[PDB]
């Protein structure tokens, strides 16, 4: 169910 | 082909067992193991694991765990791990687990010699880590030898002195008495206190050459990039700070620093190949994002979080004041007894 777009567990932003 | 994916994470302080299917993404096995142990700061963390050309590496989150060429085993082998380092414990480890969690992972490097400690701060780092484990010293209870099954020193340091363990344990139980009445987890954040201030504390170097094909080291930190001397990983020869930097690129074994200030030169190196210098970007771009995460405000949960941790510090508190104070009523009616 791979939704997790970010390498890490945090989000990066633009 | 085979038809189960068992899972095996280590912790510092626990084994955990999953059983995985073939689209399971990172993210979901990260969830599983932090719901597992009760962890909530998980933006720290990682999953690493030794790929099939013996190469440790870092799960991606964002990608299935079997397209990611994970040594082929049953079951496979992750070590959960600290990635990404505060830039202060004491205003950024809410949690005693987290703490506790980085205590035991940092303490490991130091007695690995992974993290160079001078003489004297590796005895005052095993003075907090025999308080946390030990508690108070108690002459009744902690007699000479009291600490001989136990690995307290670097390697380095116990190479290049001349004392026994005996000459060892007495200099680390002077600053362990000193301690009496610290509470365990007020220890284990003592140590991290000292040693984030190390140099080598919470940097990943890697082997890389300028043009010329002198060797040097990269190193990658909280605060930003820094290049070293072949011979001297202590010290940057030059730092990058984020804030000096306009851009950071590669092209493959190319890498570029470009900085803000328009007299200062590009700084260029060499990676061995193309997928270490990816490596040092991912890195480098989930150290800033943390940097400027940790200059926004406070999420609503890191709120939470800090509220429940000095309620449960302001509640400790009274309840031990109130067993002292019930000890003492105790040993008055014990002597008043006599008459
Ligand atoms: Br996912
Ligand atoms: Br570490
Ligand atoms: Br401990
Ligand atoms: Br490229
Ligand atoms: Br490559
Ligand atoms: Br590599
Ligand atoms: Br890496």
């Amino acid at each position: 169910g791979g939704s997790w777009k970010y390498p890490d567990a945090f989000e990066l932003s633009g | 082909m085979p038809k189960t994916i068992s899972v095996r994470v280590t912790t510092m302080d626990a084994e955990l067992e999953f059983a995985i299917q073939p689209n399971t993404t990172g993210k979901q096995l990260f969830d599983q193991v932090v719901k597992t142990i009760g962890l909530r700061e998980v933006w720290f963390f990682g999953l690493q694991y030794q790929d099939t050309k013996g190469f440790s590496t870092w799960l991606k989150l964002n990608k299935k765990v079997t397209a990611q060429d994970v040594r082929k085993e049953s079951p496979l082998l992750f070590k959960f791990r600290a990635k990404f380092y505060p830039e202060d414990v004491s205003e950024e480890l809410i949690q005693d687990i987290t703490q506790r969690l980085f205590f035991l992972q940092v303490k490991e490097g130091i007695l690995n010699d992974d993290i160079y400690c001078p003489p004297e701060t590796a005895v005052l780092l095993a003075s907090y880590a025999v308080q946390s484990k030990y508690g108070d010293f108690n002459k009744e209870v902690h007699k000479s030898g009291y600490l001989a099954g136990d690995k307290l020193l670097p390697q380095r340091v116990l190479e290049q002195h001349k004392l026994n363990k005996d000459q060892w344990e007495e200099r680390i139980q002077v600053w362990h008495e000193e301690h009496r009445g610290m509470l365990r987890e007020d220890a284990v954040l003592e140590y991290l206190k000292i040693a984030q201030d190390l140099e080598m504390y919470g940097v990943n170097y890697f082997s890389i050459k300028n043009k010329k094909g002198s060797e040097l080291w990269l190193g990658v930190d909280a605060l930003g990039l820094n290049i070293y001397e072949q011979n001297d990983r202590l010290t940057p020869k030059i730092g990058f700070p984020w804030s000096e930097i306009r851009n950071i690129s590669f092209n493959d074994k190319k890498f570029v620093i470009k900085p803000i200030d328009k007299k200062a030169p590009d700084f260029v190196f060499y990676a061995p190949r193309l997928r270490i210098n990816k490596r040092i970007l991912a890195l480098c771009m989930g150290n800033h994002e943390l940097y400027m995460r940790r200059r926004k405000p406070d999420t609503i949960e890191v709120q939470q979080m800090k509220a429940q941790a000095r309620e449960e510090k302001h509640q400790k508190q009274m309840e031990r004041a109130m067993l002292e104070n019930e000890k003492k009523k105790r040993e008055m009616a014990e002597k008043e007894k006599e008459k």
